[PDB]
């Protein structure tokens, strides 16, 4: 009854692209956009009605056909990331009640401007002398692989955002119980940038 | 030829305050093809014409819940009519409603339907735009801002260009041996000597479909519908109609009266005399 | 954002217990919808409520139960819990121009037994000196360790005051135990302050870990402190060296 | 084929 | 608020003495819903009497069929019986054949 593609959408920051949701009905009654994030309830975008009806807000326009809805999105940003729920109400069924398609769900892959990878070594305030590794600032191309030791932990990238001064970041991080754990070879499982800088 | 589909509901109040029952009937044209009675242990959406039994049991399930729904919510109507007009629990009150499509030779959607009463006078309607309500009174008023607020008549539109249509034209198809079939009248004029030097002169047709028919009375030449005693078409039983129109004429003998019919089985109008 | 208020936000139970969920619709709104969101799977409708009386349902489960009250709040019961049940939960109330307007869910995890609850411990680690001569900027992190289930909210507090800019949090936490199905979790998160920020002694960095853990509806028979729902933190003053 | 009542479609 | 039933009794058929037939009361153009309708024989009521549902027309006024099997002759003489609230004594329609 509602179908959505692609499940997973995979874009890098600016590269625009269209969401599909295809549904039947006996009739339709309204097609719905939601965007949820994770850990939060859907939240309300659009709701169309009839073929031809298009409906904008920022970087977002949904249109409609008898077959399908689609959600564009124009030269996406980090933020945009999230699902994107589409759900049909049914003119042959009574109330309100929506069927929801499962979702697509989207990443946007940040623009890095200005890439200084490197690799360092921060002190548990306590001590403790536990110890971790910060994989940071390198771009938008670079994968952080997980290790097949057990016994070291390695976190996925993640991009944090000092909106002050338009200057986006990556980070991955690494730690082990083991003693011997040096940060010039914490994130050996991956292929890092020629130019990463190894502080001693 | 032109085509229509509608449902007649019916909410009515029981005197004192039992359930209110609900009752849905579905035409094409004037042909019965669905009924929905609540008043039952448990209720289904039943078929009263045979080419609706083909239709498989979503369809069935579909408007059943419709109606069951339906069933609820007009109990809650029914209580909001009887506030609007200061109307006690005893006494029988009862919503109608009719609505549905019509099309016309293309077997496109000529014009939509959606009119509602309240103890048998027009409450609130649809208009030919389908998209403005006219109301009656203050009350219906009052039901014309919550459908207003709820978009009904958006989505009665949506209904009638779109849902409606469509299954018309399939019922249409499906029974298209009986439904699309125009059956002429059969046509004859008898004499009712009144003795005054006056008499009836009453023109007949017998087994027609569809319902629709003109029968006018001609006094050498023009229309009297006036003093023409027309009595209502009236179904035979078998799905063909019958009616008749008469005229006193002064007998003695003045034959001067033709009986004109028009009916779409016909290829020309009819005109007839009295052949003694 | 949005109206509907929905509790509890959190539970873990065991196979076999009952559960209450609860839903007020946005004031205004007569009617309650529920629906079940699997792990993987889309959302899929329950059953709805209109004034107070049971309008449409609904794939839901006869060991599924709900009512709408004179009040228009509602409850979703779920009884005999299995693991399969683990999923959110969230209720909807529709407006009279037809939008449903969602809640912020219920998420419910249903464990064999409840021996495996751990709270997280937390810590922060320091910025790098090197980093900070190398870029001006100064990033701590925060490891949140040892946690099952995973219901977990990790937040930065700078002098008292919750922060997003220079955050980011991992979406997923990591399995420290990948091949034990009932593997304890870990999360990370970094905070990316200015070097002279940080270098102010005066400044006050804070990570907070909300667990949402057992609920006194459920019993320990064990002898470390019953891993209830409560905040994890640690912290670190800003440095001059 | 009837139509649905939406929530709300009260008189 | 409430309108007297209009009530026409005929037959399916021309009228031939010595054939089976269909006699019919449709009463029409009434309202409030609730009508007692009965078809007679020689003054006495007939038992096996059918009807279509109820149904309301255009001006929101109920009305049905009353139909069951019958074969007419010279002698036998039959009507509708009809009761409904507007009506303080019920309203007896006969068969006329030659109508």
């Amino acid at each position: 009854q509602v179908t959505q593609s692609p499940e997973a959408l995979r874009l890098q920051e600016g590269e625009s692209s269209s969401l599909n949701c295809s549904y039947t009905v006996s009739g339709l009654r309204g097609l719905f956009w939601y965007r949820q994030d994770p850990g939060k309830g859907p939240e309300f975008l659009f709701t169309l009605y009839s073929a031809g009806e298009e409906k904008e807000k920022e970087r977002l326009k949904a249109t409609l056909t008898k077959k399908e809805s689609f959600l564009h999105i124009t030269a996406p940003k980090p933020e945009d990331s999230a699902t994107y729920l589409c759900a049909v109400q049914d003119l042959g069924t009574s109330g309100s009640r929506l069927t929801f398609g499962e979702g697509t769900q989207l990443t946007v892959n940040p623009n890095i401007q200005n890439p200084d990878p490197a690799v360092y070594q921060l002190r548990d305030s306590k001590s403790s002398d536990k110890s971790v590794c910060l994989f940071t600032d390198f771009d938008s191309q670079t994968n952080v692989s997980q290790s097949k030791d057990s016994d070291v932990y390695i976190t996925d990238k993640c991009v944090l955002d000092m909106r002050s001064m338009d200057f986006k970041s990556n980070s991955a991080v690494a730690w082990s119980n083991k003693s011997d754990f040096a940060c010039a070879n914490a994130f050996n499982n991956s292929i890092i940038p020629e130019d990463t800088f190894f502080p001693s | 030829g032109s085509h229509s589909m509608r449902y007649f509901y019916t909410a009515m109040s029981r005197p004192g305050r039992g359930e209110p029952r609900f009752i849905a009937v579905g035409y094409v044209d004037d042909t019965q093809f669905v009924r929905f009675d609540s008043d039952a242990a448990s209720p289904r959406t039943e078929p009263r014409a045979p080419w609706i039994e083909q239709e498989g049991p979503e369809y069935w399930d579909r408007n059943t819940q419709i109606f069951k729904t339906n069933t609820q919510t007009y109990r809650e109507s029914l209580r909001n009519l009887r506030g609007y007009y200061n109307q006690s629990e005893a006494g029988s009150h009862i919503i109608q409603r009719m609505y549905g499509c019509d099309l016309g030779p293309d077997g496109r959607l000529l014009r939509g339907h959606d009119q509602s009463a309240y103890d048998g006078k027009d409450y609130i309607a649809l208009n030919e735009d389908l998209s403005s309500w006219t109301a009656a009174d203050t009350a219906a008023q009052i039901t014309q801002r919550k459908w207003e607020a709820a978009r009904v008549a958006e989505q009665l539109r949506a209904y009638l260009e779109g849902l409606c249509v469509e299954w018309l034209r399939r019922y249409l198809e499906n029974g298209k041996e009986t439904l699309q079939r125009a059956d002429p009248p059969k046509t004859h004029v008898t004499h009712h000597p009144v003795s005054d030097h006056e008499a009836t002169l009453r023109c007949w047709a017998l087994g027609f479909y569809p319902a629709e028919i003109t029968l006018t009375w001609q006094r050498d030449g023009e229309d009297q519908t006036q003093d023409t005693e027309l009595v209502e078409t009236r179904p035979a039983g078998d799905r063909t109609f019958q009616k008749w129109a008469a005229v006193v004429v002064p007998s003695g003998e003045e034959q001067r009266y033709t009986c004109h019919v028009q009916h779409e089985g016909l290829p020309k109008p009819l005109t007839l005399r009295w052949e003694p | 954002d949005s109206g509907v208020t929905q509790t509890p936000k959190h539970l873990i139970t065991a196979t076999g217990q009952r559960v209450t969920l609860r839903c007020s619709p946005r004031s205004g709104d007569l009617s309650v919808y529920w629906y079940q969101q699997s792990l993987d799977q889309g959302l899929q409708f329950l059953i709805q409520y209109y004034n107070g009386e049971e309008r449409a349902k609904g794939n839901i489960l006869e060991r599924f139960s709900a009512q709408q009250f004179p009040d228009l709040h509602s409850e979703l019961n779920l009884s005999s819990l299995e693991l399969g049940d683990s999923a959110l939960y969230f209720c909807a109330s529709s407006a009279r121009s037809g939008e449903l307007f969602f809640g912020e869910g219920s998420r419910l995890t249903v464990l064999e037994d409840l021996k495996n609850v751990f709270p997280p411990e937390v810590a922060v680690f320091e910025p790098s000196e090197a980093e900070i001569s190398h870029t001006q900027k100064a990033t701590l992190v925060c490891l949140a360790t040892g946690f099952y289930p995973d219901h977990v909210e990790l937040s930065w507090w700078v002098n008292g005051k919750e922060v997003h800019s220079g955050v980011c949090t991992d979406p997923q936490p990591l399995k420290e135990q990948p091949a034990l199905n009932d593997s304890r979790y870990a999360l990370s998160s970094r905070l990316r302050v200015s070097a002279t920020f940080w270098q102010n002694p005066r400044n006050h960095f804070r990570c907070q870990v909300q667990f949402y853990g057992l609920s006194e509806n459920d019993e320990w028979t064990q002898d470390r402190a019953k891993p209830v729902t409560q905040i994890v933190s640690a912290e670190a003053w800003g440095r001059a060296d | 084929h009837p139509v649905g009542e939406a929530d709300y479609f009260e008189y | 608020i409430q309108r007297t039933p209009k009530i026409q009794v005929y037959s399916r058929h021309p009228a031939e003495n010595g054939k089976s037939n269909f006699l019919n009361c449709y009463v029409s153009g009434f309202h409030p819903s609730d009508i007692e309708v009965d078809l007679l024989k020689n003054g006495e009521r007939i038992e096996k009497v059918e009807h279509s549902d109820l149904s309301f027309s255009k001006d929101w006024s109920f009305y049905l069929l009353y139909y069951t099997e019958f074969t007419p002759t010279e002698k036998d003489e039959y009507a509708c019986r009809v009761n409904h609230v507007t009506l303080s004594q019920p309203k007896i329609v006969k068969w006329d054949r030659d109508m």
